[PDB]
RNA sequence: GGCUAAUCCCCCAUGUGGACCCGCCCCUUGGGGUGUGUCCAAAGGGCUUUGCCCGCUUCCGGAUGGGCCCGCGUCCCAUCAGCUAGUUGGUGGGGUAAUGGCCCACCAAGGCGACGACGGGUAGCCGGUCUGAGAGGAUGGCCGGCCACAGGGGCACUGAGACACGGGCCCCACUCCUACGGGAGGCAGCAGUUAGGAAUCUUCCGCAAUGGGCGCAAGCCUGACGGAGCGACGCCGCUUGGAGGAAGAAGCCCUUCGGGGUGUAAACUCCUGAACCCGGGACGAAACCCCCGACGAGGGGACUGACGGUACCGGGGUAAUAGCGCCGGCCAACUCCGUGCCAGCAGCCGCGGUAAUACGGAGGGCGCGAGCGUUACCCGGAUUCACUGGGCGUAAAGGGCGUGUAGGCGGCCUGGGGCGUCCCAUGUGAAAGACCACGGCUCAACCGUGGGGGAGCGUGGGAUACGCUCAGGCUAGACG
């Protein structure tokens, strides 16, 4: 484009838009649980994982997955999300934060256990 | 919950009144004078300025009238008055004007 | 230092006030070329001696109306409507392009 | 219609090096004599002298390469490797003195034009001044 | 957590003998003596080919672990090293030798560097007069690095000082024995340094 | 009426003060209107404090009551010594 | 309803002077001089009481602080294109400190818009700050400057100043008292309460310091402020030890079963000695005041700390926390077992269907360390909006073609002007920050002090190639 045309338009700046529609730039959100699936994997992976439908306190009902070789996430469990899409969850843009709230962390767990909401197990 | 710092609004009315008992004076009197350059009272038009032009910087001196405020009032009324007095020529006094 | 502009009075319909195109020129803040922008100040002529088509001075002045802030200097060159026109063609352009009804 | 003298110039001679001829005629003027007075003065080329071109009046630009090359193309290094006018029509780009550009970790040149007369990166900052940064040579 | 935890672990995982323990450290046994194949389970592997960052992270930290200082801080001093003006890595090196901890080893009142740290922490050493007890303190020129009257009569800093009657001291220092004092007398230069490093290779690094 | 005070700019425990010339009506940490030179209450430098005294008596000349404290301190300097 | 003082108020005189009209002289928008006429001043109190202090009045000047006004700069949408009736201008009048459609009356028919009017959306602005090689992008809390609101809207008073967060009048919504007529409230001050939320503190100390109000002063007020407390929320400093110590214990892992590994790691040897204990114990603070001196200068005397018995010094003194991420590639770190497209991992590519360096534990290893990860968000990588620094035959991309409007851009020589443009000098560009240097607190974080740099704009001076402009001349473009 001429130097001309870069006058009388202008460089159009290029809108980032959110993958993460919790409302507010909030890192966390709290929500309450409705129905807990066992979503089926995309193409290539198959298995069954834990997924769960959960109400936000900004308004929106969303798909939070749920990490842990199991939960223990009842029908209204409140829960913990913090968001991370599912390569091969469709439509799974979030997850849940296991350890805060009703929300459990895994049993027997010795390793990541930063991440899972464990505890430092008190060895012997 | 009392406050002495409220004699203020306490006090504030008593000067209301009185700023107000000083500036009503004016208008009054001006008005007064004004009418009277209509009918032509070369003699007592200039007796009433007079008691205008008192009247006018004597607010001045306190707080009613801002400062230069008086001054407005002053050149407004004279200038009105003279004007006037062309329609029956000759200030008998000659208080209120150099010449 | 009170301001003084240079330009040409394009306006001859109001009371004792004349319309003054003022060009301006400077390099583009980013693309460096020089832009050539402008604007009309409205000044003040008390004895309406200056006339459309004439270029002046404009002088920063105490306020007067509102949006009118300039007195008119001097004269600079008198006789030069080719510069109006230009003013006149753009406005005339402006009837079109709008959704009225466009025609030839 | 042409639009831009200089750049028609500079032009006319990379085009010309890159096939390698010993002279290239381009229309004169008092300007682009000038900036000619300087490649040949840097030595970027042999030089220049006025000739009637049918009636009309040329610059005959005197070429300058390099020996000739071993193994095979031979094509010799090219004196005026690079040269291309900074400041267009459009776009003309001024500088200031204390803005003025270093060419190729000083190696090559730039041509200026300055209140006070055409010059080089060297001259220019000797006295002083700045301006119309024509074009990089190098 | 300033490390503290197995030393001559290190020393094997650099390939390169770093004198961390003074004593010992010269004994048929800073590890490398005998066993230099790295740590772990798979010390005696063949070792493949170390990528770009590989090396330039290895010889980061063959400098870092050296001084032992918390990356914190040698990062810290790289950052400041960059703002002044000389060579980015000659320069480095400066500051690093310059620390009050550093000082008392090339002063030799230690056996080694860690012993350095301790000797300044429980106040064993003067500084212009003064004790000091932080061992980030940076010696300027010309600077009376000593000993606390009340350590001069103990069993280890006069065990060592012995030593040093055969010894010489860095070119830019000075010592007085018979008086358990010294002084620092210019940054040394890159040229007067001993290392095994290759500064380049840790300037390279923190380019990334 | 125009004062003539000090400013904090040290910190939590290292207060270092700023002589200063400003309006009474602004802050202690407020735009000032000319510094005159700076006082320290612990002293850590033998150079403790400073007040070139030809400012400091243009303004009392023009009409600048000082602090208490800021006299006290221009009186050292001899901002007032009719000798 | 009645009394009564005052530095409250009002009258009268004096007038240095000052105000207004009118005239003139100078200037030059409402600046200054001047003449006649007219109008305007004022409070007293205290002592060391025949003089000194505080306060009072008019006027010119100063200083500081501020009103109004102008140039330039100032986000996104054109699936917002025409907007405007006090609207634009004029005369007179009002009103203000004062210019002004600010307001009113009458007159006129204007004013703005693609150089984006109007409409919508969003957002306090900036010094600076984050990132970036830079340009640029992002940001504007803490500190500083400017603005705006102080439950929502309206209004004015008093005053140097307010349209006035803890002053007032009205309406509205809410909450509370109520004899149901009628009232009382505004933490966006400090602390705190509750609600909302992923999430953000003590109803602390002190008025010693610095500042501020009032006071002749003693002094009073001062949740401004200086301090403490709580939060690994950040940063910086500090520790959990140092030296010796086997061809190498045990246990745990690996094995080609011979051995390797964890590992100088431990144990054990000695040395030092955070914590902890006793003692001493702070700068910050010297004034106002008082005395001498002349309530001047100069000099002498007194009081006074929240922090805090804290920092800090002396002495003695125990060997005395470690965790988290990661180990398929990017990316430093590899084995066994369990498992078997399951359970699960996963930023991306992908891993897992009986041989998994990618799941789960374990040994081992790498990285970092009172921290480590995670998610969110900004800049970066991304020259992937491209000024620097991109593109369009087939990758996404030439408008179906022409016409020509506005605009952009334009040939050779000569001269004038010198607007752009370049050089110089000068004012400005507060402070803090950044930078360099020196110093302060045992270091550093933090802080002080000094130096240097700067774009932008104002004014003055200069240059004239190139762009612009005016003039004159040409013929190579164009046209006949
Ligand atoms: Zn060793």
């Amino acid at each position: 484009p001429t130097i001309n045309q870069l006058v009388r338009k202008g460089r159009e700046k290029v809108r980032k838009k959110s993958k993460v529609p919790a409302l507010k730039g909030a890192p966390f959100r709290r929500g309450v649980c409705t129905v807990v699936r066992t979503v089926t994997p995309k193409k290539p992976n198959s298995a069954l994982r834990k997924v769960a439908k959960v109400r936000l306190t900004s308004g929106y009902e969303v798909t939070a997955y749920i990490p842990g070789e199991g939960h223990n996430l009842q029908e209204h469990s409140v829960v913990l999300i913090r968001g991370g899409r599912v390569k091969d969850l469709p439509g799974v843009r979030y997850h849940i934060v296991r350890g805060v709230y009703d929300a459990a962390g895994v049993k027997d767990r010795k390793k990541s256990r930063s991440k899972y909401g464990t505890k430092k197990p008190k060895e012997a | 919950r009392n406050l002495s710092a409220l004699k203020r609004h306490r006090q504030s009315l008593k000067r209301r009144l009185r700023n107000k008992a000083k500036k009503s004076a004016i208008k009054t009197l001006s008005k007064k004078a004004v009418q009277l350059a209509q009918e032509g009272k070369a003699e007592e038009a200039l007796k009433i300025m007079r008691k205008a032009e008192s009247l006018i910087d004597k607010a001045a001196k306190g707080s009613t009238l801002h400062k230069n405020a008086a001054a407005r009032r002053k050149s407004r009324l004279m200038r009105k008055v003279r004007q006037l007095l062309e329609a029956a020529g000759a200030p008998l006094i000659g208080g209120g004007l150099s010449a | 230092p009170k301001k003084v502009l240079t330009g040409v009075v394009v306006s001859d319909k109001m009371q004792k006030t004349v319309t003054v195109l003022v060009e301006r020129q400077f390099p583009h803040p980013l693309y460096g070329k020089v832009i050539k922008r402008s604007k009309k100040y409205l000044a003040h002529d008390p004895e309406e001696k200056y006339k459309l088509g004439d270029v002046v001075e404009i002088i920063e002045s105490r306020p007067i109306s509102k949006r009118k802030r300039f007195r008119v200097l001097r004269l600079v060159e008198s006789g030069r409507m080719d510069l109006v026109e230009k003013y006149l063609i753009r406005r005339q352009n402006y009837q079109s392009l709008s959704k009225r009804g466009g025609k030839a | 219609m042409l639009t831009d003298p200089i750049a028609d110039m500079l032009t006319r001679i990379r085009n010309a090096t890159r096939v390698y001829k010993e002279s290239t005629d381009v229309p004169a003027s008092r300007f682009k004599e000038e900036i000619l007075r300087i490649l040949a003065r840097e030595g970027f080329i042999k030089g220049y002298e006025r000739v009637d071109v049918d009636g009309k009046p040329y610059l005959r630009v005197y070429l300058k390469y390099g020996p000739r090359r071993q193994g095979p193309d031979p094509r010799p290094e090219q004196v005026i490797h690079h040269i291309r006018r900074i400041s267009k029509p459009g776009r003309r780009v001024y500088v200031g003195v204390k803005e003025i550009p270093r060419v190729r970790r000083g190696l090559g040149i730039a041509i200026l034009s300055t209140s006070k007369g055409v010059l080089t990166d060297r001259e220019a900052r000797k006295l002083g001044v700045g301006g119309e940064l024509i074009c990089e040579v190098w | 957590g300033r490390y503290i935890g197995p030393v001559c672990r290190l020393c094997r995982r650099e390939g390169v003998k770093l004198y961390l323990k003074g004593e010992r450290c010269y004994s048929p046994k800073c590890a490398m003596e005998r066993r230099p194949y790295p740590p772990g389970q798979h010390g005696q592997k063949r070792a493949r080919r170390p990528s770009d960052y590989a090396v330039r992270l290895r010889e980061k930290q063959k400098l870092r672990r050296i001084y032992g200082i918390s990356e914190r801080q040698f990062r810290n001093l790289f950052e400041e090293a960059s703002k002044k003006k000389g060579v980015t890595g000659s320069v480095f090196l400066g500051l690093l030798e310059s620390r009050l901890d550093n000082v008392v080893y090339r002063l030799g009142f230690a056996v080694s560097r860690r012993q350095a740290r301790q000797l300044v922490r429980h106040g064993h050493i003067t500084v212009n007069g003064r004790r000091v007890d932080l061992p980030s303190y940076r010696v300027r020129p010309g600077d009376e690095i000593a000993v606390a009257e009340k350590s001069r009569n103990l069993e280890l800093i006069r065990q060592n000082l012995e030593a040093m009657k055969g010894r010489k001291v860095g070119p830019w220092l000075s010592l007085d024995v018979e008086g358990m004092k010294g002084k620092f007398l210019r940054l040394p230069d890159r040229e007067d340094l001993a290392l095994p490093v290759n500064e380049q290779l840790v300037i390279e690094f923190y380019s990334r | 009426m125009v004062k003539i005070r000090l400013a904090r700019f040290g910190s939590k425990h290292n207060p270092h003060y700023r002589i200063v010339v400003t309006d009474a009506r602004r802050k202690r940490d407020g735009k000032y209107i000319e510094k005159i030179g700076y006082y320290d209450p612990r002293k850590t430098t033998p150079d403790w404090l400073k007040v070139d005294v030809e400012r400091a008596r243009y303004w009392l000349s023009v009409g600048a009551q000082p602090t208490d404290t800021a006299r006290r301190l221009l009186r050292q300097a001899g901002v007032f010594r009719q000798e």
